[PDB]
RNA sequence: UGAAACUGCGAAUGGCUCAUUAAAUCAGUUAUCGUUUAUUUGAUAGUUCCUUUACUACAUGGUAUAACUGUGGUAAUUCUAGAGCUAAUACAUGCUUAAAAUCUCGACCCUUUGGAAGAGAUGUAUUUAUUAGAUAAAAAAUCAAUGUCUUCGGACUCUUUGAUGAUUCAUAAUAACUUUUCGAAUCGCAUGGCCUUGUGCUGGCGAUGGUUCAUUCAAAUUUCUGCCCUAUCAACUUUCGAUGGUAGGAUAGUGGCCUACCAUGGUUUCAACGGGUAACGGGGAAUAAGGGUUCGAUUCCGGAGAGGGAGCCUGAGAAAC
């Protein structure tokens, strides 16, 4: 990777223009966003030449509703990742809980660079697989 | 097979069957009409000129222009296809129909008339049958009974005696169509509700744009100054 | 299951349309409203359950065929129009001028007003848009379509219109110290402060408020509805202003009260 | 007066019954910004022809046939055939129309900060692009086509704006689209205004249509939360759709509903999948101190069948018995 086209099909991020006709200086465009909610848009964001649609910053995907963590598992995915939330739970009758967790699906661009282990804040996007729905969007290393 | 034949032009009908097998041969293929002559059909039709029309096949089913075959089948049909009707606006149904290609399997077929011939027959050529109903738009009437465009059809557009008996009635139809010191009126209420919109949006337009320009033009003072 | 309930099963109407729990299996319930259909009403109730003025419902179609009632200066002849907060209901017989406001406890209320009053009334400003041919334009809780309006105006206050006209009078805004009254949420059917919005931001914003008795709240921003500054409060506000009594209060008021 | 039949609308309710069915029916709530809607109730279409001076019937145009007639066949059944006929609110067409506005051409004049006679289209439903559809508050430039007034230096001053929690909605605006939807060839009762005295110009009440739009009785699908017995049932599904992506076909629509290619997912000791049920669900019935245990095939609300199984004709409305 790295090479950008890699995915025979060519890629831009669309509705996006450059001059050679017109004096070129910078010769590249770049577009990006601010996610927002809080959040701090990094600077491998505007600079990383790398492409990705289902990039929160550099692409066309939204963020809203959830907010959440928490510790990765697995990551062998080319872009995406998996998560646990090793939660708690009130049983009514024994008056004490159970360690309990869910696994989860999510997008994740290269501005971020994860290994395991990591505390990691994500979004929720529109639905972007066959399970997958979060984008992370703030990692938290050593 | 019996025939069931329909001379136009006078309007009539009739029905003279043929039950002889040797002047019948004949129809036996030319599908739906290939002009079925009418000298080896029967000699009460002699150089009568016999379009095949179409009619009922036995136990007696719909016949229909299209089918290929002298055949008896049963296809899906379509609120538009005939052979058929639609109990649904958005509804099929599956039917039998022996087709137009004829043979023997008939109690009935059409004889329509298109040259009529030599020969006399009685209760088609004879006798008529009125002209039965009657048009509308006069402007139908100018093309029925003419009105001299202008002079205007109210006069001669068709009615009727009708019998109490003892005070007969006079029925009469309603047009539809007739330009009225009413009708225009409504061309007209219109036209002056067009303008009557308008001259009324154009000027908001423009009392927001002098009024959003009284403040934006002030934004300036507004500045400097309070 | 499959297209949209075109019936309304007696129960699942509101418990503040109050309505008995016996005789009639089916309620009714509102088409197509400019109103929410929850907090709001029809006139086949407010015309037998409430005032009165009729018996059966057959009877209210025969009230309306009459075009002897309007809403908001227009006639209406349908038998579940799904009138609502804020609203104009003039009666014709009778110069006799209804607006629909909540109870205090909770409530509809039967608020009369001043047939000056019927006049107009307290356009919520929804949304706001540069839309068609390139125009701005202000979409009114009243489900009602506001053109060529000041830019002033924002996003969450009202705005007095003339019901004879969509005219845009007077507009009020939304600042830390102004008359609210609480359309829906235990505090529906009350008034009036916010002592302050609460920003965040997906998305909840929360108010604070008080009343003439100084008690005190936090609810939905969504839930709020501007009418004046503290005094004026542009009306009129029925009884008990709209005030919230632990009933510890009430009960003494209908002991006052006893008299017959 | 009215047999029969031509159309019309009914028969898809209603009654019975419970064999199947165990997250399926079903109860309590949710959604329609995911769709169709006979009627019933309320609003609702003057630019239909046609390159428009001697026009197309609109004083109202034409086909065909049932019944009936008569000539029949078969052991037989609500069996039909081949003939002379005749109407429709059947069957098929096709005139009627105002003023206005507005748009895209441009015969000629005049080189201006570009005007012009009349030429057609715009009535509506269809299809599809595209545009508006504003408004969280107050203020400097150049244009690229020049919309309004020239105080002949420029400006532009009061300039329209609906609902939504929320939209690309609501409706309007352009360029064309369509085997072109509709715009009354009806009908019973009153039958009288005035003449410019033709049984004409004009005139009551009422019906049956009818294009849409809402409505409304609905249906469809739909969130959540809830089922009895079994581990001597611990791992299930992706043969071939198991789980999602993207696009199309499909539908009245949504959606692996189905298919193209793609990714490898989704369920599972908090009891899945399997086996059982002499299980249709509930409202509720017995019992009755409290807490309970059993039964609800059965008078109301849902669903399911019509001897099994399938497929579909009509109609808005059926997988109908």
């Amino acid at each position: 990777e790295l090479t950008v086209q890699s995915e025979r099909a060519f890629q831009k991020q669309p509705h996006i223009f450059n001059n050679p006709k017109v004096k070129t200086s910078k010769r590249t465009k770049r577009w990006y966003k601010n996610a927002g909610l809080g959040f701090k848009t990094p600077k491998t964001a505007i600079e990383g030449s790398y492409i990705d649609k289902k990039c929160p910053f550099t692409g066309l995907v939204s963020i809203r509703g959830k907010i959440l963590t928490g510790t990765v598992v697995s990551t062998k995915m080319h872009r995406t990742i998996v998560i646990r939330r090793a939660y708690l739970h009130y049983i009514p009758k024994y008056n004490r809980y159970e360690k309990r967790h869910k696994n989860v699906p999510v997008h994740v661009s290269p501005a971020f660079r994860v290994q395991v282990g990591d505390i990691v804040t994500v979004g929720q996007c529109r639905p972007i697989s066959k399970t997958v729905r979060f984008n992370v969007v703030k990692v938290s290393a050593a | 097979m019996k025939l069931n034949i329909s001379y136009p032009v006078n309007g009539s009908q009739k029905t003279f069957e043929i039950d002889d097998e040797h002047r019948i041969r004949v129809f036996f293929d030319a599908r739906i009409g290939q002009e079925v002559d009418g000298e080896a059909v029967g000699d009460e039709f002699k150089g009568y000129v016999f379009k095949i029309s179409g009619g009922n096949d036995k136990q007696g089913f719909p016949m229909k222009q299209g089918v290929l075959l002298p055949t008896r089948i049963a296809l899906l049909l379509t609120k538009n296809v005939s052979c058929y009707r639609p109990r649904r606006d958005g509804e099929r149904k599956r039917k039998s129909v022996r087709g137009a290609i004829v043979g023997p399997d008939l109690a009935v077929l059409a004889l329509v008339i298109v040259k009529k011939g030599e020969q006399e027959l009685e209760g088609l050529t004879d006798t008529t049958v009125p002209k039965r109903l009657g048009p509308k738009r006069a402007n139908n009437i100018r093309k029925f009974f003419g009105l001299s465009k202008e002079d205007d059809v109210r006069d001669f557009v068709i009615r009727r005696e009708v019998t109490k008996g003892e005070k007969t009635y006079t029925k009469a139809p309603k047009i539809q169509r007739l330009v009225t010191p009413q009708r225009l009126q409504r061309k007209r209420h219109q036209r002056a509700l067009k303008v009557r919109n308008a001259q009324a949006q154009r000027e908001a337009a423009a009392e927001y744009a002098q009024l959003l320009a009284k403040r934006l033009s002030e934004r300036k003072a507004e500045k400097a100054e309070i | 299951a499959r297209g949209p309930k075109k019936h309304l099963k007696r129960l699942a109407a509101p418990h503040h349309w109050l309505l008995d729990k016996l005789s009639g299996c089916y309620a009714p319930r509102p088409s197509a409203g400019p109103h929410k259909l929850r907090e709001s009403l029809p006139l086949i109730v407010f015309l037998r359950n409430r005032l009165k003025y009729a018996l059966n419902g057959r009877e209210v179609k025969a009230i309306l065929m009459q075009r002897h009632v309007k809403v908001d200066g227009k006639v209406r002849t349908d038998t579940t129009y799904p009138a609502g907060f804020m609203d104009v209901i003039t009666l014709d017989a009778t110069n006799e001028n209804f607006r629909l406001v909540y109870d205090v406890k909770g409530r509809f209320a039967v608020h009369r007003i001043t047939d000056e009053e019927a006049s107009y009334k307290l356009g919520k400003v929804k949304k706001v848009q540069l839309g068609k041919k390139g125009v701005p334009y202000v979409v009114t809780h009243d489900g009602r379509t506001i053109r060529y309006p000041d830019p002033n105006i924002k996003v969450n206050d009202t705005v007095k219109i003339d019901l004879a006209s969509g005219k845009i009078t007077d507009f009020i805004k939304f600042d830390a110290g102004k008359l609210v009254y609480v359309t829906g949420g235990r505090n529906l059917g009350r008034i009036g402060t916010i002592v302050h919005k609460e920003r965040h931001d997906g998305g909840f914003d929360l108010v604070h408020i008080k009343d003439s008795l100084d008690n005190t709240f936090v609810t939905r921003l969504n839930n709020v509805f501007v009418i004046g500054e503290q005094g004026k409060p542009y009306i009129s506000l029925p009884k008990g202003k709209g005030i919230k009594l632990s009933i510890a209060e009430e009960r003494d008021r209908r002991r006052a009260q006893q008299g017959l």
